[PDB]
């Protein structure tokens, strides 16, 4: 389900470092990460619905 | 001028006619002359979402090392 | 949904078969018929359990609920989707364990002047909005919700002969289950006990979503109450499993029993 | 003959010489998820023998007062060997079963027990609150629980018990034990077999499910006619209980599964 | 202080020496976890009841 | 698309209609694609109850003694 | 090309971008027992997927002042999932592996790391009574030990250690360090490669033995190069431990093993 539900609950996913960031003198410390998410090709879905991502007052 | 398609049946009955025969097709004949009074046919093809997912001049494969 | 086998006509006997005697124990049925042990004549049978079949035994449109609407927040209701809400056509459908079906919904709407010499309106119009477990509920009579760009919707015009629609088989299982011995959540070790706990015997929280009906028309000071009567049929049926049918009042939504414990009357061991 | 029987399933060999044949329920035997009933993606874990084997669970006594038995499935074996461990390990898990329940005495003894085997087996609770009684209280293991007599709804607000209430008569859920026959099942009838044995399949809506949060089958055992013996109003005689997993398969390997208990 | 900013797309790493602690945490829940449920397949889902099949995450 | 069955009469009319022709046939035709719209057709089958009234696993006979 | 790579067993998949190709050890990849090569007569399992999978054991710190680290296996695996859980409900045990060591830097670090694969790798100990290491002493587990720069007697004659004293240059059992390469190995020089990877097939006398009571294999990682940065008299990098047993088949099913410890 499209819902938060423990029934039909998915799992938890998380990132560890498994040595550490290494940089040598003269350079950032620190650095960003970007996360990107896609479906693959076995994906569907199904049961049209409205969403509640948009709404209108009066 | 009637369009006979076949359904794809889901929940099946305890019946051979829920496996085939004219019992498990539907039929269509248009009334009207303009095309915007036909109902959608709803047997809708798809297609690859390469222009939008791959958008590639030179071709990768995703075994092979996508900078090279 | 056939045929009966032929009665043969059957003489005496005199021999070592003995189909009369069995032993119930290996947890099988004897399966004797008249002329096992009576001499039968030669009867040509013309019944059939044509009526008896899966499929007749549920065709018949059963009330599942009566939702209400005055429309003088009442201008609006929400009914939670169930089979439950009533208990014949759940009692049918609790023979069996598990089962796939398509299911018809006709709508038996009616609607009278709470007072005998007060108030008019004009005819009314019903709308019956599916809100799929997701979908935005209804805050007001008339707030954006309404829309339903996605929603399946079904305006109904009284006096109209009652609306009806056909749904296909929607479970997210490959099958209906009746009884489900188990929860939604597993408590794990370590946490608050208000942490992991659920019903027993549920599944999700919002299974098949719910029906938000409301009169479409402005409302008028009169005084009116409309009530919609939801029947629905189980078409194209297939079952699993069969239980033994529910013999103790119903206890909620569960297999829970408090009441009628005491079904069976008194009557003499040797009483005719 | 229909008496004399030897089931071996990996390390374990059961011998009887007083059967009254076996039961396979529905007439399906257990077997492994198809390609075209898979659901999960995951390459399947199947341990095998190291699983696919006899576990004893405890002994129970059976007495002339005794109301009746009940275990669930595969709950009853989450702590047995390998079969526990892989079914902690997954988040998915699929088993038959061959349930062998095991009681002798002598000719001058009395007695029938129905075995039965109950998909979906839901019981009745102890409280006015529905569906109240904790995953701790549902889930028993090896111990299982036990019949009763009559219903007694559970009063203490401050600290209810939220268990079940199983009234035997009433099948532990508000049916007819009398239609129980319904169900596979074998009648261990002192006077005639020393056991019962029932092959199960896999049954359930799903090709494979949460092990931990759902229970396929349950056992019930009810004395159909009870215990006597001789003059002996003092009578005891053990049922043990033997139950074989088969055709295990696991998906969704992850950290192990630590249930709250108690 | 990300949230509803650029900074919420960021997920900051340094050069600390080694620790077995998460540096992010979600749950599978692609209509309903709010870090999903706006990204373009938490849009779309959010318009179906039901979805089914594998995802795949990129960093 | 028509599918066309026979009817199991029942009370039969004083005619060679009530036992012949078209006038013991009736006539089908689905108008919509989902299988779900579809009407039952009813022309259900029946199976061996074997799998409730004898799951034994060693197959016995009647005459036979059950007990052997 | 020879530096990059992936390797994927059951639900886990490892990438590097920066390798010096693979060793396999003797040329032999790991196999199950053939029927000519059979001893004991049981049915064997093989947990397949949920054993045969990548496990990271503890992530260790490399520093100027380093001598080395050991392991031994089956050993530093025997908590591990479903493979320790194998490994103590059977008496008998047999499986090859995939060691795949992590380490990586900057273009600005020196440092060489030579990773040996030893086939009974036998320690030194630290008393005048020979062969006096104890069995808790001998099996760290996932922890594993390390290396010393010299010999250092035990003289507690009331509480003898009873551990081992493996001399680095001695390659902790009385033999030149320098000749170790006899054995399968790979050098994580900082300047070239982020990891070595040895895949190491069953070595014994026997087709299948105790994993409690033998190690086949040893591991043994040497700084050849001490760690040295920049200027940074402190400079640390860890140096991770990822293992995946290979074709494991147990036999002689029982009731666990539970070792003492400490
Ligand atoms: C085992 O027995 C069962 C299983 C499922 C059931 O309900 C499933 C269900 C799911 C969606 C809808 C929505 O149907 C509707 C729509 Cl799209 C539009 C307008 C009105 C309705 Cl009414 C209705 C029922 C019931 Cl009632 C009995």
């Amino acid at each position: 389900q499209t819902i938060n539900d423990s029934f039909t609950e998915g799992g938890y996913i998380s990132m560890f470092y498994q040595t550490r960031v290494v940089v040598p003198l003269s350079t950032p410390r620190k650095m960003d990460i970007l996360g990107f998410v896609s479906a693959c090709n076995d994906f569907s879905v199904r049961l049209l619905r409205d969403t509640t991502h948009i709404s209108q007052e009066a | 001028g009637a369009q006979v398609s076949s359904q794809k049946v889901g929940a099946h009955e305890n019946s051979n006619r829920a496996y085939g025969g004219s019992t498990i097709n539907y039929t269509t004949i248009n009334y009207y002359r303009d095309s915007a009074s036909n109902a959608a046919s709803k047997q809708d093809f798809a297609q690859d979402p390469s222009k939008f997912t791959e958008p590639i001049k030179d071709v990768l494969i995703k075994t092979a090392p996508t900078l090279n | 949904a056939n045929n009966l086998p032929d009665t043969q006509s059957s003489g005496p006997a005199h021999s070592k078969e003995t189909p009369a005697l069995t032993a119930v124990e290996t947890g099988a049925t004897n399966p004797l018929v008249p002329s096992d042990t009576v001499q039968t004549r030669h009867v040509i049978q013309k019944r059939t359990r044509s009526e008896s079949t899966v499929e007749s035994f549920f065709a018949r449109g059963a009330c599942v609920a009566i939702i209400e609407v005055d429309n003088d927040s009442k201008l609006f209701s929400v009914w939670k989707i169930t089979y439950k809400d009533t208990v014949q056509l759940r009692r049918k459908l609790e023979f069996f364990t598990y089962s796939r079906f398509d299911m018809e919904f006709t709508f038996v709407v009616t609607s009278n002047y709470t007072d005998a010499n007060n108030g008019h309106a004009l005819n009314q119009v019903y709308q019956i909005m599916y809100i799929p477990p997701g979908a935005p509920i209804p805050g007001k009579w008339n707030d954006y919700t309404w829309q339903t760009s996605s929603n399946p919707s079904v305006f109904y015009t009284y006096g109209a002969p009652p609306a009806r629609i056909s749904v296909p088989y929607v479970g997210i299982a490959n099958a209906y289950s009746h009884f489900y011995d188990g929860f939604a959540k597993v408590p794990l070790a370590g946490q608050a006990s208000t942490e992991g706990d659920s019903l027993y015997g549920a599944a999700s929280l919002n299974d098949f979503g719910s029906l938000a009906v409301r009169v479409v028309n402005d409302h008028n000071p009169t005084k009116l109450t409309s009530k919609i009567r939801v029947y629905m049929k189980p078409k194209h049926v297939r079952v699993w499993c069969p239980r033994p049918p529910r013999a103790v009042p119903y206890y909620g939504p569960g297999v829970d029993y408090k009441d009628g414990l005491a079904p069976l009357p008194g009557k003499g061991l040797t009483t005719y | 003959s229909v008496r004399v029987m030897q089931l071996t399933l990996g390390n374990s060999t059961i011998t009887t010489q007083e059967a009254a044949n076996s039961v396979v329920a529905y007439g399906r035997w257990p077997e492994y998820i198809k390609d075209s009933e898979a659901n999960p993606v995951d390459q399947p874990t199947e341990p095998d023998v190291a699983a696919c084997r006899f576990y004893t669970l405890d002994t129970v006594t059976w007495r002339k007062e005794s109301r009746g038995w009940w275990w669930k499935l595969p709950d009853a074996l989450k702590d047995m060997g390998l079969f526990g461990q892989n079914m902690f390990y997954h988040y998915l898990g699929r088993a038959g079963y061959t349930v062998h329940v095991q009681c002798n005495a002598s000719k001058f003894h009395q007695g029938a027990l129905g075995v039965f085997a109950v998909p979906e087996m839901c019981l009745a609770g102890d409280s006015t609150t529905h569906m109240f009684t904790k995953y701790e209280n549902a889930n028993p293991g090896e111990k299982g629980g036990e019949f009763k007599g009559s219903f007694t709804l559970d009063t203490n607000a401050t600290n209810p018990a939220r268990n079940f209430c199983p009234v035997d008569y009433l099948f532990g859920s508000g049916v007819l034990a009398g239609n129980a026959f319904v169900y596979p099942h074998q009648i261990i009838n002192l006077r005639t077999n020393n056991c019962a044995t029932l092959v199960l399949p896999y049954v359930n809506s799903l090709s494979i499910d949460s092990m931990t949060k759902h229970n396929n089958w349950g056992i019930a055992i009810l004395p159909l006619a009870p215990l006597d013996f001789a003059t002996e109003s003092s009578t005891e005689i053990p049922i043990t209980l033997t139950i074989a997993p088969m055709c295990c398969e696991f998906n969704g390997l992850r950290n192990i599964t630590v249930p709250r208990t108690q | 202080q990300r949230k509803n900013t650029m900074d919420m797309y960021r997920v900051e790493l340094n050069d600390a020496a080694h620790s077995d602690t998460p540096i992010l945490c979600l749950s599978l829940s692609p209509a309903s976890d709010p870090r999903l449920a706006h990204t373009m397949l938490g849009e779309i889902l959010n318009y179906y009841t039901h979805w089914a099949g594998s995802l795949k995450f990129t960093f």
